[PDB]
């Protein structure tokens, strides 16, 4: 229950393990030489960590564990080109000479079953090379149907595989008002299905709502992809810091299985991290607790477009990375509860998860950050998920209504059949979250 | 009738509170960390005993008779780190199994009853090392599922392979649970067992713990070491009584006869003065308070480690340890101030127990104001509305089932609906010893007899 | 025996901490609350049980809670005599500073902090053994000071109806706040009248009056009004302070002073004294103490109608000049033809642990009357309270709690405070006539 197997699938997928890994080195000060970087750093480097993410070698050189997969060389060359393949290994890295489809079609056929069965001895030889296992780590968008349909088969072959440790899957989800391709809500709708199929954990995080939080937060003029990489490696070094650093009070990935599932069916945690803000802000004045936990529930900080304050509360988590006193987040969460911003039900309302970790966070040079010794992610679980989802089913319903392409998919590797399921079952998942949410 | 006492320390709370407690051993005996002890061999008069406790290998070093058993190997290997050679290595319990999978107990009494071979084997050896015996004392830390199923399976073990020793156990309750479902399930699943088979039951609310640490400390943030620090000052101060042996209790089993009126009322709260052998223990010569100030505190409900909650309290067997130069005319003031403050059942006219100790002339004397302390006993039903939070828990969460797809891997059972009357008959067996508990505060219980004879 | 001082207000924490000095510098006890004293010798000739607690550090911590809706003043007094009090003796609410000078609001802070309160007070008692009463010192002007002060008088009360409860009121001068500070007056007067057992007047206008005149500086201080009162009140309580043959408890006092419950308010007077030489004899000072330009209070009266006073002489003095004295008072000070012309005087010891005040063997007196001064003050402060309440309706538009949920019962219960103290004039007035005692004679 020590080491994690991140993947990288899709190009946005490898772009954000290049930015975890970038900000796994900057946090511990690794540069690509490294010996741990180097042997004397207590604990930047051996033990743990790194021992999670990144496999320990004879040489003591750390070697980030992640399969980089996608069938476009461009980015397999950007990948190569950077001093990350040399942390990598040549074999863990996968090359596609040709892109599957527009996007998700070919995504999921056998020439996805191929590159399976040579990733999947991968993570074996992968798997016998280290010592035991804690969870499979997933990065992909759901905007890039290959993507996402590569890390949809991944999922199931390790389901069918091990099914032992717990699934985590970082889904990046598109913008709700506008949509880049057409055939992007068929092949998010898909992937959700894929996940309800074989997820036990999902991440919901939008690039309309980060494209906002840096506009507004860190004031920006140009928000890059560059930027929304960084924020997403922010937000897995925010939920991964308890395990790469011990805390005062240290929690495991199976604590987060069980709060993030307080019934048969919840697997879908929304993200915010708080605070961010430009750095003349920081530097004018700081910030106190409340500010914080008061910020963590603001509709911009949630990383999704769409309001919590209509949603309902269930079980949440709240990691506190740097110096945080236990008296303080008690009286801050007490008067999150008086004040009663989201509505609660009458199981999960006394399930505030609150964690502790010794490890401050870290200020990226690309992207700005509210340098504050204190700093706080909570995993969230709110019915206006539910409502995002309303709004992306009925655009998929008027597509699918119309959808001007039925016959490339009916005829490359899909059909009706598979397009009528999926909208059923997501139709059912949204309607099973809004009476279950409902019911107290 | 005095024996000795094998020390089971368990999960992560429990081997804290156990180190802590054996560091304070060693700071009270001159014994210190690296286990031989600081005093020569050459001044063999000791007036305390440290035989019920620690194994005596060698003339200058002192073994302590305590077996570690625990998922985590970070923890024990902190602390053997710590404690080099004072621990003894093959008493420590790790079975190469990885870290827990999940805080539940099912896991915890599945990683329990795989490798109860291995620590009754332990437990023979530590037996066939020892020459006399008396009980065991069991730290769940039922707040922690793998934690709670090990400290069940070991009482389930013990129960059946040793039923001449007596057994007493120390359960340490959260403030506030953070999963409630899981927390609540854990405790419920340790208090059947602890109903079953446990002989006597200490338990230790953290809110009290939370509130004396913000209280007699500086420092605001409360940290979890010198929280179990009390836990550990607690354990002294109760096993003082058989260390430093006194004149009028001088063995485990004659405390508990007069601390356990009858086997189904096994459940006490502790309550004690502001403590002296703590970190911070400077601001306890400003006090300047006597016995009698003392024992007012022990009644007070500031003073105690469990959540009070005092709503006309009945009291069964209240008992106070005093350490330190008393005064015999101020216990009799005290007493008789006492006896017109605390109620006491119409039914049993037994009145409050007092016991005076001797303190230890190696340990740092104190102050006039703050040279003498004391523990106090009390058997009240107050720790039924501390289990009736999770009773309430676990009345509205069953409705639906929640968390089912945790507690049915590792346990005999893999089915939901075993699981589920499993559950039902822990919580109806927890029931019956609440309903008992509120029978027992009123005057029938003993008219049970009475009306047929 | 023993008296627990209750300082209510920041006059009274200001009154509290300099009586507390002024004890420790008379009894040898210092700011750290140490014995000054050598352990040599214990034998000793004054009584610090009823005022100081003697831990076993020998230290003597001051019997004294202060209840006060502004923790400023009190922490002020803490740093100024820190290890002196205790701090558990302290209350201030826990509700931040004051608000409002209303007596609203000061009673509801009392009756929603009164289980702190009745805590204290009942840790205070247990203690020790023998008790007597307790000690409230409070302005009547202040509307926090007077509310705290009425809580507490009910709680006593209504809790130990056995403990004679006694307090020194310092009525305000003439100024501006007194169109709202009348109302918080009256209102404590009316819990005077309904439960208290002895209380000691003092006005604000006459003590600055006074202190200029004793004084160099005619910029009198709020200090050196708290030191005046401070003088005063240990002057009252030496002879409890120093019992050696007659005078050993407060209850006595109260019975050669106070004839009845309807009659507890007593004028003090003080005289001479500084805040270096000798010139005033006891007759001296005795005709000082009967001229009005040495009382605590307001006289305006050319002949108040005397119905019992009480002195007490510090220093050496000689029975001639005493008997002297006390047949010139005799002749002057005119007595009613129903109440008995008793005139007591009580030789106080000094301490010899206090070091020497300045004018040196300057015989100095106290004096404690009843006469128709205190009923002029009454009648004063009365009509500008019907003044300013038949002229103006502005008092409800500051009320807290029950005050504030209805104007007509705050109406309703000032009209009866009106009338209470308009029976208690009456009754002084009756008293003042011959025809008083009427019914048995
Ligand atoms: N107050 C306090 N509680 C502790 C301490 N150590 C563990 N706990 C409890 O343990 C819980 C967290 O779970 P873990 O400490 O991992 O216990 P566990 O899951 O059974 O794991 P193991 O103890 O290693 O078997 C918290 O809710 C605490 O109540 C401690 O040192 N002080
Ligand atoms: N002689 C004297 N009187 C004082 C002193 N301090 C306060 N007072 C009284 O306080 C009155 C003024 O009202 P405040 O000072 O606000 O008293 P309060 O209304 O009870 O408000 P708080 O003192 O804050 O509780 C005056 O009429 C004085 O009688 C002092 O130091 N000396």
């Amino acid at each position: 229950m020590r080491e994690v197997i991140s993947i990288n699938v899709g190009q946005a997928g490898c772009q954000i393990g290049n930015a975890c890994w970038e900000l796994y080195s900057l946090e511990h000060g690794i540069k690509p030489d490294g010996h741990l970087e180097d042997g004397l750093s207590k604990p930047k480097g051996g033990e743990e960590g790194f021992s999670t993410f990144f496999h320990e070698t004879g040489y003591g050189k750390f070697v980030p564990r992640a399969i980089y997969v996608d069938l476009e060389p461009n980015v397999i060359d950007e990948v190569r080109n950077g001093p990350y393949k040399d942390l990598f290994h040549p074999e863990q890295l996968i090359s596609g000479k040709e892109d599957a489809a527009n996007n998700y079609a070919r995504g999921h056929y056998t020439v996805g079953r191929e590159i399976l069965g040579d990733v999947l001895d991968r993570i074996r030889k992968l798997a016998d090379q280290c010592d035991g296992l804690q969870g499979f780590l997933f990065t992909h968008s759901l905007g890039g149907g290959t993507g996402s349909g590569l890390g949809s088969l991944l999922l199931e072959e390790l389901s069918a595989e091990y099914g032992k440790k717990s699934k985590l899957e970082f889904a990046v989800y598109p913008a709700p008002q506008v949509s880049t391709s057409v055939v992007e809500p068929y092949n998010t709708v898909l992937t959700t299905h894929t996940t309800l199929e074989h997820a036990d954990c999902t991440f919901m995080v939008d690039n309309e709502a980060i494209y906002d939080m840096c506009k507004r937060n860190l004031d920006i003029p140009r928000p890059s992809f560059a930027n929304l990489n960084n924020l997403i490696a922010q937000v897995v070094s925010s939920v991964t810091a308890s395990l790469r650093f011990d805390g005062s009070l240290n929690v495991d990935l199976n604590e987060f299985q069980t709060n993030l599932v307080p019934y048969p069916r919840i697997h879908f945690p929304l993200v915010s991290y708080s605070p961010v803000l430009s750095k003349s802000k920081a530097f004018h004045e700081s910030n106190s607790v409340s500010e914080i936990t008061n910020a963590c529930f603001e509709p911009g900080n949630q990383m999704v477009k769409c309001d919590p304050r209509d949603g309902k509360y269930m079980a949440t988590c709240l990691l506190y990375r740097g110096d945080v006193v236990t008296r303080d987040v008690q009286r801050a969460v007490e008067q999150v509860k008086n004040k009663k911003t989201v509505q609660l039900v009458d199981w999960c309302p006394t399930g505030f998860k609150i964690g502790i970790c010794y490890e401050p966070p870290t200020a990226t040079p690309n992207s700005q950050l509210a340098t504050v010794d204190r700093a706080v992610c909570m995993l969230s679980n709110t019915t206006s998920i539910a409502e995002a989802w309303k709004r992306i089913d009925r655009k998929f319903d008027l597509m699918y209504a119309k959808r001007a392409f039925v016959h490339w998919y009916v005829g490359e590797g899909m059909e009706e059949g598979e397009f009528t399921e999926a909208r059923e079952d997501l139709a059912a998942l949204e309607r099973d979250y809004i009476e279950v949410g409902a019911d107290s | 009738m005095g024996g000795e006492i094998i020390t089971l320390q368990a999960g992560q709370c429990g081997n804290h509170v156990g180190k802590f407690l054996w560091s304070q051993l060693a700071k009270e005996h001159a014994i210190g960390t690296d286990g031989l002890s600081q005093l020569p061999d050459s001044s063999t008069e000791r007036d305390d005993d440290t035989k019920p406790f620690f194994r005596e290998n060698s003339r200058n070093k002192f073994t302590p008779r305590a077996i570690m058993m625990d998922s985590e190997p970070s923890v024990i290997a902190d602390v053997e780190n710590t404690f080099r050679g004072f621990f003894d290595p093959r008493n420590t319990w790790v079975a190469s199994d990885g870290a827990s999978a999940g805080n539940s107990w099912a896991n915890g009494y599945d990683i329990g009853t795989r490798n109860q071979d291995d620590i009754l084997n332990k437990i023979d050896k530590e037996i066939d090392s020892t020459d006399n015996f008396e009980g065991f004392q069991l730290l769940h830390s039922v707040a922690g599922g793998t934690g709670s199923g090990l400290g069940s399976n070991l009482l389930e073990a013990l129960c059946d392979r040793y039923p001449k020793k007596i057994l007493t156990t120390y359960s340490v309750f959260p403030a506030r649970s953070s999963e409630v479902v899981v927390q609540s399930y854990n405790t419920i699943l340790a208090l059947r067992r602890l109903i079953e088979d446990s002989d006597a039951t200490v338990v230790f609310d953290n809110a009290s713990l939370l509130n004396i640490s913000g209280k007699v400390f500086r420092n605001p943030n409360i940290d979890l070491q010198h929280t179990n620090q009390l836990i550990s000052t607690i354990i002294s101060s109760v096993t003082n009584s058989i260390r430093f042996p006194s004149y009028m209790y001088s063995s485990m089993s004659s405390i508990y006869s007069t601390l356990i009126p009858s086997p189904e009322l096994h459940f006490l709260s502790p309550s004690f003065t502001p403590f002296t052998s703590d970190y911070i223990h400077d601001d306890i010569a400003h006090k300047g308070h006597s016995s009698y100030d003392v024992m007012l505190d022990l009644l007070d409900p500031s003073n105690s480690l469990v959540s009070t909650a005092m709503n006309n309290p009945t009291y069964f067997n209240v008992y106070n340890t005093i350490i330190g130069n008393v005064e015999p005319r101020q216990i009799s003031r005290a007493m008789t101030k006492l006896q017109q403050r605390i109620k006491f059942p119409s039914w049993s006219s037994s009145a409050m127990h007092v016991n005076i100790g001797r303190r230890s002339p190696y340990l740092p004397l104190q102050p006039n104001e703050n040279e003498v302390s004391g523990m106090m006993l009390s058997n009240m039903s107050t720790v039924v509305n501390v289990f009736e939070n999770a009773c309430n828990t676990f009345d509205k969460v069953f409705a639906k089932g929640a968390f089912l797809n945790n507690y049915n891997v590792g346990d005999l059972f893999q089915s939901m609906q075993n699981v589920q009357d499993e559950f039902a008959e822990s919580r109806e067996v927890v029931q019956s010893l609440m309903e008992d508990y509120v029978a027992a505060e009123q005057d029938s219980y003993l008219d049970d007899v009475l009306v047929d004879d």
